[PDB]
């Protein structure tokens, strides 16, 4: 876990352009986008890194970008002894 | 031709196997030795 | 004192020195081409140094006394 | 108490590692 | 006809041989 | 202007050397822990301090170039060239986890592992069976070859996994660092998961290259028929004389034990050859010549991609030799000579 | 697919830093101008040396010559002879081979046979005393090249035999911000089939320069004589700057051609020395592109080295360059907070690289 | 000994 | 004593082939050695 | 879909290997092999190692001459005969 | 004392010096060099028998105990887990 990075995906959507998968048709490939918070070493910024996502194959990192963080942390929140406040806990 | 060029393939690897097997008993129980010895003799000071 | 230095005439700078001499040379002497150094010496052994690195190609006993003076066959190694 | 904390000390080491 | 086949299945060895040698 | 020229360019003589009449501008370049492991956990911890303060003088867009995306940012990762069936056969229940590949992982070949068949699967496992493996981030099904060093001699095929200990495993897959552990399984599919334990396998990635150079035993066999004291007759060993040549001087042995050797051939008939023993043998006896003959890792490799199908849990691939006939109804295959049966031995009176 | 480049430029660098990524790699446009195109014998010879030494790779040259395709396969190496043709000598191939040594299967003991010296190409001190002290900074505990016999040009012939009997997973990490002060200057004089007098007129061109320093100098008067002394005549000095402080290192060396004066071609090297002196910080411009590639493929951390203003030439941008694409990796750099010099401090970080090709 | 060198040069 | 049970398994001989059943009993090492000694000592009572 | 036609390869190599694990064994893989079980002078064809009993009597080559004669050559120029002399 | 004062002290497997060995179950084949991790300082130490060498690999906690003359060292403990229940089938090495 502290020698590679991984992943594991919040949310999961389809940018595929609806034109391509009817003039083509469903059969056509698909461009998709996987948002999540990263793990274990860094991710290389350049697009190009060779992953895997399990169950389907070995793909490469089209684009990648920073995200604001959804479920800020109390201590990050704030910022932007002492017990928890019930304002300060979120879900995501 | 083969024959030969295989036996002595198998007697130099088998002389330096019993070197090095020989050299590592000799270090192992000449350097531990001592300091077992060693450390008897504290006992028997002791 | 047995070793043969060779100044450049132009420069007047010393370049190169014959080495190994058992006795004093006798005789100098260059090929046509200039990249030879034929020298016969007392200790009656004839060494041909090469001009580029000052070099002896091959020492000859020639003759059973020693070797006065040298010459070549013009335009030739001989 | 020197054997104990010779037995504690040596529980208390593990291999290096980067976290 | 089955010693010719003999023969030919020979130097098909013989061939072989030479490629080892 | 490039380095096949290694020396590198430099100024003339003589303005370098007018450059250098002194020595100036150059003077100045000439003339406790209580334990180890506390010296190597501050020699982590000094390059990690090392490591935050250079990434604070940095300029954040200078930092994120460097160091790319560090753990715990929110990011969005676009992909294409994603199959069809993974948007439609989506079920938000089965997670989708992504990992980093190095550069070993993404090359294919020969994996050296040694491994054991787990301890509580029922049956031992098979040379040239099926088997789902997992390495790294990815599982796969390859066909491995179970193998042992005979005293360290040679690379042996054995045909099963040893039953309570590990033994070489080679097979063909992508590659991955040594001394990355993984685990073995045989069936995947709800189907035919049974009450048997499902883990097959346990074992440690030991080498990494492109070719394994495995080998299988051959005895060939032979019969005397002919017999002078040390010196035999043998039959059927081989078709022809010129095998025979082939293998004159060979060392042979009987069942009892007599070694020999392979003497000469015999002209009439046809491969048959003479052949001295250390004693006389006995009709009975039948003489063998050990040999050696080579073997090869099948390239097989079927990914397995549950998650791109309409079920994500009856994935199947390739069969056990046990399954396949099963379902053609081809009985396990037997000889009867191979059978072992009871021996008495009756007391031999000598005249 | 394949990163692909153009021309003949940094031909060695290219194929072994495939050969330390993995990465595959194409090389196209060799010379397609030149009235001789394709790759020459001595870096075919040199691309047969990578196979024999890598196990798995797959190479093929293109029927002008002019495009080369190199998979690389595992660094696995052993024991081997390797003919180095006539046109350029050992030293044209054993430095590449220094890139490669400490991250194999088996140990590298390779025999090269050929010239030994050359104007343009490193010699046997460069890589003995100027390069190799570097690897044992970088890690590499023991490892050398031995010499068995030397041959000058043009016929060559020389016998140099490398042993590197150290294997580490990964080049240490760098910490080198300062300029290290150099504490003595040492060197060896070497020649074939001529007089001693030359190797001592040599070190009397050598000495006279440099006695204007406060330093203590040894130069070694090496002669080579008999059988193993080469089948031409030839010479050439190798001086180094040593530091014992830290283990530093600079060397500059020449061969001496027909009709040079030796206490001329001793002069330069002496000031030869001397010049690479002032343009080198912590290693020098000769040393650079061996300290670089090592901590591109070193543990993911960050490590320091000082480079001088006058090293960041042409050879420093595409170095660096070439690096970029097989490897993603960028070399930073920040100023020093000294005024005195205007040195600079380049950062870089290994890839995480591992020698996976190691029996463990 | 694997891995070949495949040389396409005339 | 780190020996289990399993490593002292039992391996069972073979018997002669079917085919070479006419030739009689496929003899063995222990078979071997008792004919062997017999002959030795019949070849010394035959020398002396 | 390029991903059913890859199942559509895969599917193909499972059957031929299937048959081959049923199939039966060649005589090389069937560990004990006799001349009439393989096909007569298949050894010819391949290459199988095996061990010999006794010594291969050395061949007379010319270095293993030269090499003798030049000692002969040093025995003489030494006078060291090993020869019996009057007691 | 041999781990001055402790009965016990931990280490570092380095390399299987024995691994290369013909002779199976040869006193070499069962001896793994160890570094002691209160002081660094390398070791030699016995491991039980050849099957229990399967168990131990380059870079595992190994704890050493008291015992091819002058290894005075063995291998009790491993991992997290103890060699004889591992070599028993009692246990599986946490990774």
């Amino acid at each position: 876990r502290n020698e590679h990075p991984y992943m594991l995906a919040d949310r999961f959507t389809d940018l595929t352009h609806p034109e391509l998968i009817e003039t083509q048709g469903l059969q056509i490939d698909r461009k998709v986008a996987i948002y999540g918070y990263l793990h274990g070493t860094p991710l290389p910024s350049a697009p190009g890194t060779r992953v895997h996502i399990a169950g389907v194959g070995d793909f490469s990192v089209a684009q990648i970008e920073k995200l604001p963080d959804p479920c800020p942390t109390p201590f990050y929140q704030q910022k932007l002894r002492k017990r928890l406040d019930d304002k300060d806990k979120l879900i995501y | 031709f083969e024959a030969r060029q295989r036996i002595e393939e198998k007697n130099k690897e088998s002389s330096d196997y019993h070197a090095k097997m020989a050299h590592i008993v000799n270090t192992i129980n000449t350097e531990e030795g001592a300091e077992k010895n060693k450390y008897e003799r504290e006992r028997k000071l002791r | 004192d047995n070793t043969v230095k060779v100044f450049f005439l132009d420069s007047m700078k010393f370049y190169l020195s014959l080495y190994g001499h058992k006795l004093p040379v006798l005789s100098i002497d260059i090929s046509f081409d200039s990249k030879m150094i034929i020298t016969s010496s007392a200790d009656k052994n004839i060494k041909i140094w090469g001009l580029d690195f000052g070099d002896c190609h091959k020492s000859l006993f020639a003759h059973q006394d020693s070797i006065m003076n040298v010459k070549f066959l013009p335009q030739s190694h001989n | 108490t020197m054997q104990r904390s010779s037995d504690v000390n040596e529980r208390k080491l593990h291999v290096p590692m980067v976290d | 006809t089955l010693a010719n086949n003999v023969e030919s299945k020979l130097r098909d060895d013989l061939e072989r041989l030479k490629k080892i040698r | 202007v490039d380095l096949e020229k290694f020396v590198p360019y430099f100024d003339t003589f003589e303005k370098l050397a007018k450059k250098w009449k002194s020595v100036d501008a150059i003077k100045e370049r000439f003339l406790e822990y209580d334990t180890w492991y506390e010296l190597q956990k501050a020699k982590i911890s000094k390059q990690l301090e090392i490591n935050n303060i250079e990434y604070q003088e940095m300029t954040p867009e200078q930092r994120q170039r460097i160091e790319g995306f560090k753990a715990g940012s929110y990011v969005r990762i676009v992909f294409e060239k994603v199959p069809m069936e993974f948007v439609k056969n989506f079920n938000p229940k089965f997670p989708i986890v992504m990992g980093g590949l190095l550069p070993t992982e993404i090359k294919f070949g020969i994996v050296k592992a040694r491994l054991r068949r787990h301890r509580w699967h029922k049956k031992i496992l098979k040379t040239n069976d099926p088997l789902v493996l997992s390495l790294g981030w990815r599982r796969f099904q390859t066909l491995p070859i179970y193998t042992t060093t005979d005293s360290r001699t040679r690379t042996r095929m054995l045909k099963y996994t040893p039953e309570h200990t590990y033994c070489n495993a080679a097979f063909y897959g992508p590659l991955c660092s040594p001394n990355t552990p993984f685990c073995g399984v045989q069936i995947v599919a709800n189907s035919d998961t049974g009450n048997g334990f499902r883990i097959a396998a346990t074992g440690i990635v030991e080498e990494i290259d492109v070719n394994i150079e495995i080998v299988k035993k051959l005895k060939l066999v032979g019969f005397p028929y002919k017999i002078f004291k040390n010196t035999a007759f043998i039959k059927d060993m081989f078709s022809s004389a010129m095998e025979v040549a082939r293998f004159e001087g060979a060392q042979i042995k009987t069942v009892s034990g007599i070694r020999g050797e392979i003497k000469r051939a015999l002209s009439k008939p046809e491969g048959h050859y003479r052949a001295a023993f250390e004693d006389k043998i006995l009709m009975s006896d039948i003489v063998i010549l050990r040999s050696w003959y080579p073997v090869r890792v099948k390239k097989f490799y079927n990914p397995v991609t549950s998650l791109l199908l309409k079920e994500k849990t009856e994935w199947k691939g390739l069969r056990l030799t046990g399954q396949i006939r099963a379902a053609m109804n081809l009985e396990t295959p037997s000889n009867p000579d191979s059978a072992y049966h009871k021996i008495e031995r009756v007391e031999r009176h000598f005249n | 697919k394949y990163t692909t480049f153009q021309g003949s430029q940094n031909f060695r660098l290219r194929i072994v830093l495939a050969t330390l990524s993995g990465k595959p790699i194409k090389i196209e446009k060799i010379r397609s101008g030149d009235l001789n195109p394709g790759l020459k014998d001595y870096e075919v010879s040199f691309l047969r040396l990578i196979e024999s030494v890598t196990n798995g790779s797959v190479i093929e040259i293109s029927y002008t010559g002019t495009t080369v395709i190199y998979r690389p396969g595992i660094i696995v190496g052993g024991a081997s002879t390797h003919i180095c043709p006539s046109s350029k000598p050992v030293g044209y191939f054993v430095e590449p081979m220094l890139y490669l040594a400490p991250f194999s299967k088996k140990k590298f003991s390779i025999l090269f046979k050929g010239i030994t010296a050359s104007h343009n190409d490193a010699g046997i001190e460069a890589i003995k005393w100027g390069l190799m002290p570097v690897m044992e900074k970088f890690g590499v505990r023991e490892c050398a090249l031995h010499t068995l016999k030397r041959g000058s040009p043009p016929l060559g012939g020389g016998e140099v035999h490398l042993v590197v009997d150290s294997l580490i997973a990964q080049p240490i990490t760098m910490h080198e911000i300062d300029r290290p002060i150099i504490s003595s200057i040492t060197g060896v004089a070497y020649s074939t089939r001529v007089s001693p007098s030359l190797v001592n007129r040599m070190i009397d061109g050598a000495k006279k320069v440099l006695k204007n320093l406060q330093c203590e100098v040894n130069i070694t008067a090496d002669v080579w004589r008999g059988e193993n002394s080469g089948k031409s005549p030839g010479w050439g000095i190798t001086l180094v700057a040593q530091s014992k402080q830290k283990g530093w290192s600079y060397f500059a060396e020449d061969i001496g051609d027909a009709g040079s004066i030796p206490e001329e071609l001793g002069e330069k090297v002496a000031c030869q020395l001397l010049e690479e002196i002032s343009k080198s910080a912590a290693v020098g411009r000769n040393q650079l592109p061996l300290a670089i590639v090592y901590m591109v493929i070193g543990k993911e951390d960050i490590g320091r080295l000082r480079i001088n203003k006058e090293q960041i030439d042409e050879r420093f941008i595409i170095l660096l360059r070439d690096i970029k694409k097989i490897f993603n990796t960028e070399v930073f750099l920040k100023p020093v907070d000294e005024a005195d010099n205007e040195d600079m401090i380049a950062t870089i970080k290994g890839i995480g690289f591992t020698n996976t090709s190691k029996k463990i | 000994k694997r891995g070949g060198v495949i040389d396409k040069r005339f | 004593k780190l020996v289990h049970d399993v490593q002292k398994k039992q391996h069972r001989e073979r018997s002669q082939l079917t085919s070479r059943s006419r030739y009689g009993f496929l003899e063995k090492h222990k078979d071997y050695v008792k004919r062997a000694q017999d002959f030795h000592r019949k070849q010394s009572t035959l020398k002396v | 879909s390029s991903f059913e036609k890859q199942q559509i390869e895969i599917r193909k190599q499972i059957e031929q290997l299937e048959n081959e694990a049923v199939a039966e064994k060649k005589w090389s893989l069937k560990g004990e092999v006799k001349a009439k079980d393989r096909p007569e002078d298949a050894l010819l064809t391949e290459e199988l190692e095996f061990d010999r009993t006794a010594k291969p009597v050395p061949v007379i080559t010319s270095e293993v001459t030269e090499s003798l004669e030049d000692m002969i050559r040093r025995r003489i120029q030494d006078s060291n005969f090993d020869d019996l002399q009057r007691r | 004392s041999p781990f001055g004062g402790s009965s016990h002290a931990k280490g570092i497997v380095l390399e299987k010096l024995g691994i290369e060995s013909k002779q199976p179950n040869s006193a070499i084949r069962k001896c793994v060099r160890v570094q002691l991790i209160k002081n660094g300082k390398k070791v030699t130490a016995f491991v039980p028998n050849d099957g229990c060498l399967n168990f131990v690999d380059e870079n595992d906690e190994v704890l050493l105990a008291g015992f091819i003359p002058g290894v005075r060292f063995k291998v009790v403990k491993v991992s997290g887990v103890s060699l004889l229940a591992l070599w028993k089938e009692k246990k599986e090495k946490p990774r």
